[PDB]
């Protein structure tokens, strides 16, 4: 998942 | 949550912590209890493993450091990710989790109310975002559930700040022009709730934004009203 998403490993 | 404050017991009884245990245990995402066996969260919380034996879902917990070996938790029975979610794109960032057992409702463990399939928010003047995510960019998970009051912003104004994407009618934005208050890493999948006439209800699911709490970069949330047909269909069908 891209940088703009908030999961820790995005 | 950036620029927020510590919550007290019973303020946000729908908030859950979605954690994984492999060899170590960690908080990954937020979620909202919406029924006795159903949690609503973000689809992107599952990029990485959707093999659901790893998950531990904590409800009725205000302070995470309070969690021990003996703290009860829910396990996952079923994961329903929106069929049109594609990780690269980011549209339809919404997922349902069916718990292995129904939960008894208490003052600290109750479902959030859902909107109807077609509303506008202009009555939503009092909105809050909660979670255990970072309190700053390049921060760390917070122990006590944080709350922050943030204004909704029109999709037109949101679109101006994000020329690279994509702000659809199925998203809702919230934030301050000057920044300093916002969701952040670890807050994914958690609730954006608004209080109207003394009742709370779920307006958004924490999704994406540029960094955290930057000026003129509002948070983007999945607009729950636009998925209510989907939520009803999937939960009724599964039940
Ligand atoms: N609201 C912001 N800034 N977010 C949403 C949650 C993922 C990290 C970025």
């Amino acid at each position: 998942c891209p940088k703009r998403f908030a999961a820790l490993f995005c | 949550i950036v620029g927020g404050t510590n919550s007290s017991w019973g303020e946000w009884p729908w908030q859950v912590s979605l954690q994984v245990k492999l060899t170590a245990q960690r908080h990954l995402c937020g979620g909202s209890l919406i029924g006795h066996q159903w949690v609503l969260t973000a689809a992107h919380c599952f990029d990485g493993l959707p093999l659901q034996d790893v998950w531990r879902i904590y409800s009725g917990i205000l302070n995470l450091s309070d969690i021990t070996k003996d703290t009860p938790f829910s396990q996952i029975k079923e994961i329903i990710i929106h069929q049109n979610y594609k990780v690269s794109e980011g549209n339809h960032d919404i997922a349902l989790i069916k718990l292995q057992a129904p939960l008894n409702y208490t003052e600290f463990q109750k479902p959030i109310s859902l909107p109807s399939k077609g509303d506008t928010s202009t009555i939503y003047t009092n909105c809050w975002v909660t979670g255990w995510g970072f309190s700053k960019e390049k921060g760390e998970i917070q122990n006590i559930l944080q709350k922050v009051n943030i204004p909704l912003v029109t999709n037109e104004e949101c679109q101006k700040r994000y020329q690279d994407y994509k702000i659809t009618q199925r998203m809702v934005c919230a934030g301050y022009k000057e920044g300093g208050k916002d969701a952040c890493k670890g807050d994914s999948g958690g609730p954006l709730v608004c209080k109207h006439n003394g009742m709370w209800r779920l307006v958004g699911i924490t999704s994406w934004g540029e960094g955290c709490a930057r000026r003129e970069q509002p948070g983007v949330y999945t607009k729950v009203a636009e998925y209510m047909d989907w939520i009803l269909e999937k939960t009724q069908s599964s039940d």
